[PDB]
RNA sequence: GUUCUGGUAAGCAGGACUGGCGAAGAGGAAUGAACCUGGCACUGUGCUAAGGAACCCAAUGUCUGGACAGAGACCGAAAGAGGUAGGUGAAUAAAAUU
């Protein structure tokens, strides 16, 4: 069963991170892009380092597409989260889902 | 605005709201208190209303401080109500076991043979039966799995209960073929004495006068006359209003 | 991150504080088992306690009490609406939310084997003075009719009785090991398979 | 954070220099602008000469050196505005600089009197012996007598949850 | 801001006195006593044939404590070398109240109090006991623990006065008349 | 339980490495001597600083009756010459890293039949 | 907002000066015609304001003093004692005390 493959193919050479909201204000949302907390990234001296790398999001149960591509763009905060783009918009029901990184970098027009 | 005048309210708001009954035949829901200091007993029974009369009886009650030098005796007449008790059977028993959830049951288990009368409660209609009810399990006496069963409740349990039920071919005015079932509680010894003690007597009779005696006091549960829909002058005893 | 379940023991940490975390873990897809909820702590003395608990039952809708609010009698239920109010939980995302949380008084058999984690900056002797009072919520509840008290510590005798057993067979496994492994027969067989390997 | 200024200003009219006074004005303040401001207001209330008719010549920062860290004994004479009127008073303080010595006053009245910063006054700062003491506050870490142990417990990780076998604190 | 706080107290030759954590435990010849101090903010232990209290940098109403605490810890030892009493006096002006001592000296009654005709039942708290004085309207209590031999004597007498009258006329009662120590 | 007086060895919050206590100033301020590494290239420097009391943890005690300033960082560079700033697995390159790997893994393996 | 006249006052009646709402959206004061930031064609990337930074809810921590009242963060007078932190001025002193 190649879905069983392909997440341990994944789990060997990727960063974990999850999925936890979109760009907002107090009452406003941005749903282009999003926000990401990476396993045991906690400053922002330490988050910057991430900065271009690619990320997937994973999907088996879909039916559509099995997996989404996205780039991080920035930091965010002051504690080690960071914002990223991917190249369709994130669902609310999306959110809490565990995202991969991906250890390469990639340029803002491959996404 | 204030109301005039001062009056107490219609009714008591302790019995509200006023529904009815689920089904005609009460569970004992509370128990009195165990003590281990005292020898296993029973704490209650099932009991059919007969009808009321009258009686004289000689009293002697007079206040402590009573002057009165003369050993005083004198005649009351009271009214009395009748309740018919045949024996009770017993037929299984029952363990439960304390949690942050209360009392929950552990097992049950049944006697090697069962009445006519007490499995007729289990089907619906009395007189379309295939009557295979409790066939298959006599064998658990043969494998042994009534003694592991034993064990278990022995073992695992605060609270022990028998099972009972009432012979109502004795009393032919019921029109009625199905037993009453009560499952009742044992107070007194250690859990193991109250399991010996049961064990010894599954499918035997136990008459009331093992349970009360005369000048006992005793708390009567059950369902009130019905009277079907009605007004708030009878339901909660309103004035009625002015004439005109 | 979905998938992913945590053990906490609940005992010397400061009730509103610790309930702050445990909200945002909610959020992000973990399932919380909280354990020992009869030991959390409030600061202050229990008399004024007893004073907010009493307005609070004061309180009920004035025309049907069935709609009105529910006053809640355990330490476990407590602390669970404690938790329930620092999240969404008139809108759809609260509501998944608050289904991956459990709350127990005492420690359930189920519960006994697994490892627990611990919360330092909301303990008590970290967040507060030490020159102030303070009590536990099993030490409220009673006053207010809480009814299992008796079912919790014979529960943790259990608990206590499974930590010394579990510790002394730890201790004989490590001393067998230790002193095994400084043998010649064990240290020979190291190079009997590394022949193979190199 | 405070620092120490040395200001040098002169009168002029429609034409330069005409008196040939200087003055002169040492004062603790953030930074060289609070400097200026304070500068003109002791000139406009202890003489008359207004903005205008002044020009500031020189403005120096005064610094120490302490390459060791030696700690001294500082005493200060203050005054500050309340709501009823204006309190003098003198207390004693230790101290790597007469800065350190001066920004620790500030905190002080500002904790004890609920005083900002601009209402605060300082007279004099001097640098004193161990016979010179007055009050009761300092003398016993002069005489160099004090050992005491440790009230706070301090996080050994930055991680949020730990494990309940773990070391938690110091 | 006191520096520096420190108070002591000496152990006599007969005793012994041990301390788990904020329980302090004392064993001598009349018997043990023991007290938690948990409640307070306080280091205790034991050095040099002395248990010592001591605090660092705290503020007037912590220093009022560690002191109370110390004064605590000299009764429990005194206490233990020798017992104290507490002496009862009875007191009436038309009717004589009479006591019973019930229980091996754990139980007392008073009868006739005022001419009352019920009866009042009064029980030992703890290690005390209670036995009969020089005349028939005294008693004598003893005990290990100075708290719970006054807080008996307390109850006595707060219980046993008259109430609606006036107190100034109706002047029975049962009184504290004599405590200290026993020889 | 350990003292906060001249001579008094500490660590800070979130540190590795051994600093001491020079003069003590009010009861909640000291004057110490601190101790720290350069991961860049084992580039150390040893200066003295002014700081609260709530970021060090006391450990034990040494005499520094008098001393100079000189002498004090003699007594630290011993104090802490064995310590370190990472376990050498995560410092090593890979292969390196798997030839340790192994080591543990095959006597698991061992144990595991031998028990 | 700053000021004035009549009235015990009033979300009361009536004038003067400089900006508003009327005819004004957007972000902030939980909510509010007029208050704070700041004037709008339609898109995309960056930055700041006012106001925020345990959790609801995008971003939070540190240092030094006070404070124990179911207090405060939101909140009433003349009159006062008690507890505690500091200033100044009088004494006395065989630790200090008033
Ligand atoms: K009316
Ligand atoms: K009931
Ligand atoms: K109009
Ligand atoms: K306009
Ligand atoms: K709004
Ligand atoms: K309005
Ligand atoms: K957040
Ligand atoms: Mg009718
Ligand atoms: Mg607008």
């Amino acid at each position: 069963m190649e879905v069983i493959k392909k997440i341990e193919l994944k789990e060997r050479v990727c960063a974990k991170g999850t999925l936890y909201s979109h760009k907002r204000s107090k009452k406003n949302i941005y749903p282009r892009y999003s926000l990401i907390t990476i396993e045991n990234v906690k400053t922002r001296e330490a988050a910057m380092k991430y900065v271009g790398n690619a990320v997937e999001l994973f999907k088996p149960e879909s039916t559509k597409e099995e997996s989404i591509h996205g780039i991080i763009k920035a930091v965010h905060g002051r504690s080690g989260a960071v914002r990223a783009k991917f190249s369709r918009n994130i669902s609310p029901v999306e959110m809490g889902s565990k995202v991969y990184i991906k250890l390469y970098k990639m340029n803002e027009d491959e996404i | 605005s204030c109301r005039n005048y001062s009056a107490p309210r219609h009714g008591s708001l302790a019995y509200c709201p006023k529904k009815r009954a689920k089904t005609t035949k009460p569970a004992i829901k509370s128990f009195p208190k165990d003590d281990a200091s005292k020898p296993v007993h029973l704490t209650g029974y099932l009991a059919y209303k007969v009808g009321m009369t009258h009686v004289v009886r000689l009293s002697t009650r007079r206040s402590k401080t009573e002057r009165v030098l003369k050993e005083t005796q004198k005649e009351v007449l009271d009214a009395v109500t009748i309740l018919e008790v045949p024996a009770m059977r017993i037929f299984g028993m029952v363990g439960y076991k304390s949690t942050v959830n209360g009392l929950k049951a552990i097992k049950t288990v049944y006697a090697e043979h069962l009445d006519e009368q007490v499995l007729a409660r289990l089907r619906k209609r009395n007189s379309r039966s295939s009557k295979l009810m409790f066939k298959l399990y006599p064998q658990k006496y043969e494998n042994g799995d009534i003694k592991r069963d034993y064990e278990l409740l022995k073992r695992e349990s605060d609270v022990v209960r028998v099972l009972a039920h009432t012979q109502v071919s004795k009393i032919p005015s019921l029109n009625l073929k199905k037993a009453h079932i009560l499952e009742i509680q044992l107070n007194g010894g250690t859990i193991e004495e109250k399991i010996e003690w049961a064990i010894e007597r599954l499918e035997k009779e136990i008459p009331v006068s093992e349970v009360f005696s005369q000048q006992d006091l005793i708390d009567v549960i059950g369902v009130t006359k019905g009277k079907g829909k009605e007004g708030t002058t009878k339901r909660f005893g309103t004035t009625i209003l002015q004439h005109k | 991150m979905i998938g992913k379940r945590i053990v906490i023991d609940a005992i010397g940490h400061v009730a509103g504080k610790l309930a702050g975390h445990i909200a945002k873990e909610l959020m992000c897809g973990i399932e919380v088992v909280i354990v020992h909820a009869e030991n959390v702590m409030f600061t202050g003395p229990i008399k004024r306690g007893v004073g907010k608990f009493n307005s609070h039952l004061n309180k009920s809708c004035s025309y049907n009490p069935l709609r009105g609010p529910f006053h809640l009698r355990s330490p476990s239920m407590h602390l669970m609406k404690v938790i329930k109010r620092k999240l969404p939980h008139r809108k759809s995302k609260g509501q998944i939310a608050l289904k991956r949380l459990q709350v127990f008084d005492g420690c359930p058999t189920e519960y006994l084997s697994v490892e627990k984690m611990v919360c330092p900056r909301d303990k008590l002797e970290y967040t507060t003075s030490p020159i102030r009072k303070s009590y536990k919520l099993g030490d409220l509840m009673i006053k207010f009719g809480w009814k299992y008290e008796s079912v919790v510590e014979k529960m943790n005798q259990n608990e206590e009785q499974f930590k010394i057993e579990e510790t002394e067979k730890q201790k004989v496994k490590e001393q067998k090991i230790e002193e095994l492994k400084k043998s010649n027969k064990f240290q020979q067989r190291v190079e009997e398979i590394m022949v193979q390997m190199a | 954070a405070i620092n120490e200024y040395k200001v040098y200003g002169i009168k002029i009219d429609d034409n330069g220099v005409v008196g040939d006074e200087v003055y002169a004005h040492i004062v603790f303040a953030t930074n060289e602008l609070l400097a200026k401001s304070s500068f003109n207001k002791i000139l406009k209330k202890q003489k008359k000469i207004k903005p205008k008719n002044t020009k500031v010549i020189k403005v120096e920062e005064i610094k120490e050196d302490n390459k060791d860290l030696d700690v001294k004994n500082y005493g200060i004479d203050y005054y500050y505005k309340s709501k009823r009127c204006d309190h003098k008073g003198y207390k004693e303080f230790r101290g790597v600089s007469r800065c350190h010595a001066v920004d620790k006053l500030l905190c002080d009245i500002g904790g004890r009197h609920s005083v900002k910063r601009n209402l605060i006054f300082i007279m004099k700062v001097k640098e004193l012996t161990v016979d010179e003491i007055k009050k009761d506050k300092i003398k016993i870490f002069a005489m160099e007598d004090v050992e005491y142990p440790a009230y706070r417990n301090v996080l050994r990780s930055n991680k949020l949850f730990v494990s309940e076998n773990e070391k938690l604190f110091n | 801001v006191y520096v520096y706080v420190e108070e002591k107290v000496q152990i006599p030759e007969g005793c012994k006195v041990e301390v788990v954590n904020k329980k302090v435990t004392v064993t001598g010849p009349k018997g043990t006593v023991s007290k938690d101090f948990s409640h307070i903010f306080v280091f205790i232990d034991i050095h040099e044939e002395n248990v010592r209290c001591r605090l660092w940098n705290c503020r007037k109403q912590e220093r009022s404590k560690l002191i109370t605490c110390s004064k605590l810890i000299k009764n429990m030892i005194d206490g233990s070398m020798s017992g104290y009493f507490y002496e009862l006096k009875a007191a009436y002006k038309h009717f004589p109240i009479t006591f019973e001592i019930k229980e091996n000296g754990k139980l007392l009654i008073v009868k006739n109090f005022l001419g009352q005709k019920w009866a009042r039942e009064f029980k030992m708290i703890g290690d005390t006991i209670i036995k009969q004085g020089v005349t028939k309207d005294h008693l004598i209590l003893e005990g290990i623990s100075k708290e719970d031999v006054s807080q008996t004597a307390g109850l006595i007498q707060n219980n046993c006065l008259p109430k609606n009258l006036d107190r100034r006329i109706f002047q029975d009662g049962v009184y504290i008349a004599t405590k200290g120590l026993i020889e | 339980m350990y003292f906060i007086k001249p001579g008094c060895l500490i660590k800070k919050k979130f540190s590795i490495y051994t600093s001491i206590v020079i003069s003590v100033i009010d009861n909640n301020s000291v004057v110490i001597q601190s101790y720290d590494k350069s991961d860049n290239g084992d580039v150390i420097s040893i200066d003295r600083e002014v700081i609260n009391v709530s970021k060090i943890v006391p450990i034990g005690n040494i005499d520094i009756k008098n001393k100079s300033k000189k002498e004090i960082d003699g007594i630290l560079v011993e104090e802490n010459r064995n310590l370190k700033n990472k376990d050498d697995v995560l410092l090593m390159n890979d292969f390196e890293r798997f030839k340790e790997q192994l080591k543990k893994e095959v006597e698991d393996m061992v144990i595991e039949e031998m028990a």
